[PDB]
RNA sequence: AGUACCGUGAGGGAAAGGUGAAAAGAACCCCGGGAGGGGAGUGAAAUAGAGCCUGAAACCGUGGGCUUACAAGCAGUCACGGCCCCGCAAGGGGUUGUGGCGUGCCUAUUGAAGCAUGAGCCGGCGACUCACGGUCGUGGGCGAGCUUAAGCCGUUGAGGC
RNA sequence: GUGAGGGCGCGAGCGAUAACGUCCGCGUCCGAGCGCGGGAACAACCGAGACCGCCAGCUAAGGCCCCCAAGUCUGGGCUAA
RNA sequence: GGCGGUAGGGGAGCGUUCCCGAUGCCGAUGAAGGCCGACCCGCGAGGGCGGCUGGAGGUAAGGGAAGUGCGAAUGCCGGCA
């Protein structure tokens, strides 16, 4: 409401193309050495455990 | 062949959604399931359970495997939406707009 | 007897509303920003009809200039010849024989030579 | 309807530039570089002759234009205007001088830098061996 | 923009409030206000001349009979309001009910008849009214109604 | 044999018998009209005067009709002034056939 | 509904209608905590499944065709070409690479693209009327005449006196 | 309907033989011809009054070396900034 | 042969709501409306035809009466950005 107002509304095209590395990213998973679930790198794991 | 499963009048912001949706577009149902397990966010719970339940529909209700079955497509869709109040200073009242969604979740037979 | 807006309006705007699609963001959804679009490229034609014939009137002498230049003489100089040898023959437009039958354009040009004198 | 052209292989140039007048040779290297002289001449393809100047630092101007051309390059800083003498581009890399001629007279158009590239500017002569070689004046 | 149940207060000052203008909620330019200039209760007729009320109804009767379809009647063998009676006297008349009727007759009776029929339309002697008259396609009325016609017009 | 041949106050040459679309012309549904308005050919036939001599193009008039209705349309700003004209151009169907100069 | 709500108070004052011929308004199973879906069953129809007939626009979205990271613009328009798509062909449609040309709409003004006004976008509401009298034109009746007013008789969308 | 007019050339007052200054007059364009060509762009300067079409043709102003259509035209002089 | 044009005046027409035409006619072999169109007719506003939706109304020729066409009013109500 002060100063700080956005002078035109930004198209909706430009709006999307902002966006752009908004994209999200995949989490990382790997094999485990107890079952074959996907544990997180460097991390233990629910129904699976560990050792040492 | 395809299975649907749709979640209509979800409170969250499809815009928040759609990038949880977005991750899983044409996976293996597999593959899909271990995004959702470990991916950070809260669209995440949603579009699971439906993702989930679009493999029970494609087997209990149109022969297909489990095994055999990925993410033909998979779209999420805006709903209406609660809007409310906010108090402000001065006196000044705004609609906060607590959007929905309708989360659209469908497999398909891989190939031969 | 009250007379409904009814369906008019709506019917007038979808008209005009696609004679525009096809064109920018609200400027081709916005029954009224296609309108003064609209307005614009209406004129555009008009002009660039007249500017059509300007177009091909030049772009045509460009080819000739440059055809009857490789023989050796200015298109002032072949012009000139031509209508005084009597001949709208080569109407400009058809003067492209630099490119079809370039041996006709050839005696054309030997015509202008003798054609001055 | 109006010859529709096609694609055309590139006519290579060689064009000499000893005691030459600096404009009256960018003129024809313009004029000629686009295919403004082929009587098959199309503005939308852009097939203009390739064009290769040697011997250029031979190249003649006249009146004070030496010691009275200048040249201008204003980077986007303040006081950045840096301006450079005819003589200093001859000293410098000379090339240059014939560049910015034809450069300044091909179509300001973006097809028009397309064919700047079909102009190439040396000094010896001594041209980058390819092939064509049509020696002109 | 009077009687509306809307009160007469203005809305905002008009004045440094960012808002455009108005005064009540009365006004036209407020979807559910005052009509802007709504049709009012009001007679449409008026006095047309004497002279061409009589005019017409003589045209009027003259050009269905110059086309033939004026007979005038007077045998009504129809003795009660029983429309039997009337579609077969009609009949016998030449009225097969191919061409609408306008009936024009002094008995009450005879109205019973073809009241009900829906290719004819009974009415009294002065009952002649250029409307009905060029409204259908044969007219047919008792010799006594076309002396009162002729009071009017002879 | 490029014969040219102006006809409608525009030229343009003829192929030996091919399909033509030319300006209306008053001439029967199909018909043969003559068109002694001629210059050059394919043997060079230099045009001696304005348009040759001895010399004509025949063809087939195969028929009239309108063609494509383009959409005029004048707009002046500041001003209550806006018109849409609508305009179709008519045409003969020219359909060559003999070219003998 | 003078309700909700707003005002100490007098007072102000909303929004909000529609499944389907019939409720036959969806048994049972499947995923799911639920909501919600999916299959089955109902119906002529379920994109008639429950603020459910029709269901437009702005607006958000998914798949496809065309296009784009050496580009300078009121966004279009004219031409050429390439891509894709309908037709036997000629032809036509969608898209835009390059070249040409090009200062938005309304208002207000001597004068505006204007760094003057108004407009986020869409859809719906919105502004020259009616009565009496006057005046000029006009169509028709009647003519040195023309015409009725209130009202009365009649009718129940008949006229006449 | 209009009763703010404006620029321009010319003839005058005021002004300072100032002002995109101002006040009358004669005419002209703009107004309302911001439609087109020229003048780099540009309401009024030069050309010229757009009923619509056309991938025809001469010309006007201006222009005819390259951006740019069309002469590096022809002949004779001047000017080295 | 005239036909740029604001304020203006004048002329012709298109579409919307209802009325007579109607005890009629069109209509579930699909009304009104919605969606699409490169076809058709008209200078045009519009009119027509074809496919799709839609589910019960609609209304010629020729006439009549108007709550009769919106892009703007920091206009109004709603919806969405
Ligand atoms: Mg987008
Ligand atoms: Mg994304
Ligand atoms: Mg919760
Ligand atoms: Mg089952
Ligand atoms: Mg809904
Ligand atoms: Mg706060
Ligand atoms: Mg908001
Ligand atoms: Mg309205
Ligand atoms: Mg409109
Ligand atoms: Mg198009
Ligand atoms: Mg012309
Ligand atoms: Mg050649
Ligand atoms: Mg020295
Ligand atoms: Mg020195
Ligand atoms: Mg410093
Ligand atoms: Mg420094
Ligand atoms: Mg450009
Ligand atoms: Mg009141
Ligand atoms: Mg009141
Ligand atoms: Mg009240
Ligand atoms: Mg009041
Ligand atoms: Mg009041
Ligand atoms: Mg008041
Ligand atoms: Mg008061
Ligand atoms: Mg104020
Ligand atoms: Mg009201
Ligand atoms: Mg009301
Ligand atoms: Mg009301
Ligand atoms: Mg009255
Ligand atoms: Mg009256
Ligand atoms: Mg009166
Ligand atoms: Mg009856
Ligand atoms: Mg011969
Ligand atoms: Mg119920
Ligand atoms: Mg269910
Ligand atoms: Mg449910
Ligand atoms: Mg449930
Ligand atoms: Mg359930
Ligand atoms: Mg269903
Ligand atoms: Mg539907
Ligand atoms: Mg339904
Ligand atoms: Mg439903
Ligand atoms: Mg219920
Ligand atoms: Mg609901
Ligand atoms: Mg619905
Ligand atoms: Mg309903
Ligand atoms: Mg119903
Ligand atoms: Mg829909
Ligand atoms: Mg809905
Ligand atoms: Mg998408
Ligand atoms: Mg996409
Ligand atoms: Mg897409
Ligand atoms: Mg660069
Ligand atoms: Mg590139
Ligand atoms: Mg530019
Ligand atoms: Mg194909
Ligand atoms: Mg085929
Ligand atoms: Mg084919
Ligand atoms: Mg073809
Ligand atoms: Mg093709
Ligand atoms: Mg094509
Ligand atoms: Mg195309
Ligand atoms: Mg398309
Ligand atoms: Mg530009
Ligand atoms: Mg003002
Ligand atoms: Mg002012
Ligand atoms: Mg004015
Ligand atoms: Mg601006
Ligand atoms: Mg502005
Ligand atoms: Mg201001
Ligand atoms: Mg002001
Ligand atoms: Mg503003
Ligand atoms: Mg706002
Ligand atoms: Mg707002
Ligand atoms: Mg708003
Ligand atoms: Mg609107
Ligand atoms: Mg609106
Ligand atoms: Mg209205
Ligand atoms: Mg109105
Ligand atoms: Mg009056
Ligand atoms: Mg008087
Ligand atoms: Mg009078
Ligand atoms: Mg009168
Ligand atoms: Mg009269
Ligand atoms: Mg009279
Ligand atoms: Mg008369
Ligand atoms: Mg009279
Ligand atoms: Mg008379
Ligand atoms: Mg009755
Ligand atoms: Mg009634
Ligand atoms: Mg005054
Ligand atoms: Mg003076
Ligand atoms: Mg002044
Ligand atoms: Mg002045
Ligand atoms: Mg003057
Ligand atoms: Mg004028
Ligand atoms: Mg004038
Ligand atoms: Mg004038
Ligand atoms: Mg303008
Ligand atoms: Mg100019
Ligand atoms: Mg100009
Ligand atoms: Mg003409
Ligand atoms: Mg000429
Ligand atoms: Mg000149
Ligand atoms: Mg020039
Ligand atoms: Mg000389
Ligand atoms: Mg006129
Ligand atoms: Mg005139
Ligand atoms: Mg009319
Ligand atoms: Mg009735
Ligand atoms: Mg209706
Ligand atoms: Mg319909
Ligand atoms: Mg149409
Ligand atoms: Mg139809
Ligand atoms: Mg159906
Ligand atoms: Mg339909
Ligand atoms: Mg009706
Ligand atoms: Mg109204
Ligand atoms: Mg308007
Ligand atoms: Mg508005
Ligand atoms: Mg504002
Ligand atoms: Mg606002
Ligand atoms: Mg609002």
């Amino acid at each position: 409401a002060k100063h700080p107002v956005p002078k035109k509304k930004t198209s909706k095209a430009r709006r999307d193309a902002r966006r752009s590395h908004h994209a999200l990213t995949p989490p990382i998973l790997v094999p485990c050495p107890e079952c074959k679930a996907m544990k997180p790198p460097h991390t233990v794991c629910p129904e699976c455990g560990y050792y040492a | 062949m395809e299975a649907k499963a749709i979640a209509r009048y979800v409170r969250i912001s499809p815009r928040k959604v759609r990038l949880v949706v977005d991750l899983i577009r044409g996976k293996s149902l597999e593959e899909a399931r271990n995004i959702l397990r470990y991916t950070n966010k809260r669209g995440a719970y949603f579009v699971a359970k439906v993702l989930e339940s679009a493999a029970a529909n494609a087997v209990n209700n149109h022969d297909m495997l489990e095994d055999r079955l990925y993410v033909k497509a998979a779209y999420v869709d805006e709903g209406p939406a609660l809007k409310r109040v906010l108090p402000r200073a001065r006196g000044r009242a705004d609609i906060i707009k607590k959007r929905t969604s309708h989360i659209t979740v469908i497999l398909g037979e891989k190939h031969g | 007897p009250r007379a409904k807006t009814g369906v008019v309006r709506r019917r007038k705007h979808k008209k005009i509303l696609k004679l525009a699609k096809g064109y920018w963001g609200l400027r081709s959804k916005s029954f009224r920003k296609a309108r003064e679009t609209l307005f614009a490229a209406g004129n555009y034609a008009y002009a660039h009809r007249k500017r059509r014939k300007r177009d091909f009137r030049r772009l045509w002498i460009v080819r000739i200039n440059a055809a009857c230049r490789q023989h050796g003489l200015n298109y002032s100089t072949f012009i000139h010849g031509l209508k005084k040898a009597g001949i709208e023959v080569d109407r400009k437009n058809l003067a492209d024989l630099a490119v079809r039958e370039p041996q006709v354009f050839a005696e054309l040009v030997e015509r202008a030579k003798a054609a001055q004198g | 309807k109006t010859y529709v052209p096609k694609q055309v292989e590139p006519r290579w140039v060689l064009i000499d530039a000893e005691g030459k007048t600096l404009g009256r040779l960018a003129t024809k290297i313009a004029t000629l570089l686009r295919g403004k002289h082929r009587p098959d001449w199309t503005p939308n393809v852009a097939m203009g002759d390739f064009v290769v100047v040697v011997n250029a630092d031979k190249i003649r101007v006249t009146g004070k234009k030496l010691e009275q051309k200048i040249y201008t390059r204003y980077s986007g800083y303040p006081g950045g205007l840096k301006k450079i003498p005819l003589e200093k581009m001859l000293a410098t890399h000379p090339e240059r001088v014939l560049e910015h001629a034809v450069k300044g007279m091909l179509p300001k158009g973006p097809l028009g830098r397309r064919l700047f590239k079909r102009l190439k500017v040396y000094a010896g002569p001594d041209h980058p061996h390819q092939a064509q070689r049509p020696e002109k004046l | 923009r009077g009687e509306v149940a809307y009160s007469g207060r203005k809305i905002w000052p008009q004045k440094h409030t960012g808002r455009a203008r108005h005064g009540d909620i009365g006004a036209p330019i407020f979807v559910g206000g005052g009509v802007v200039f709504g049709p009012k209760p009001r007679d449409y007729s008026y006095t047309l001349p004497k002279k061409v009320r009589k005019k017409g109804l003589a045209m009027a009767v003259a050009d269905r009979a110059r086309e033939g379809k004026l007979l005038l009647v007077e045998a009504f063998a129809g003795v009660n309001g029983k429309t039997k009676e009337f579609l077969a006297w009609a009949k016998e008349a030449g009225l097969d009910g191919s061409e609408s009727v306008l009936l024009v007759t002094g008995n009450e009776l005879v109205r019973r008849a073809a009241r009900n029929l829906p290719w004819v339309v009974t009415l009294a002697p002065e009952g002649l009214n250029v409307y009905d008259i060029v409204r259908t396609e044969r007219l047919v009325m008792d010799l006594d109604a076309w002396e009162v016609f002729q009071n009017r017009i002879g | 044999m490029f014969a040219i041949v102006k006809t409608g106050g525009k030229q343009y040459r003829v192929e030996p018998g091919l399909k033509l679309r030319v300006e209306k012309l008053d001439a029967e549904p199909g018909a043969t009209v003559e068109l002694p308005v001629l210059l050059l050919g394919g043997e060079k036939t230099v045009v001696g005067t304005p348009v040759v001599e001895g010399a004509s193009v025949v063809a087939e008039v195969l028929g009239h009709g309108r063609g494509k209705k383009i959409l005029v349309s004048k707009f002046k700003a500041k001003v209550q002034y806006r018109r849409k004209k609508g305009h179709r151009q008519p045409y003969t169907e020219l359909l060559i056939k003999e070219i003998r100069g």
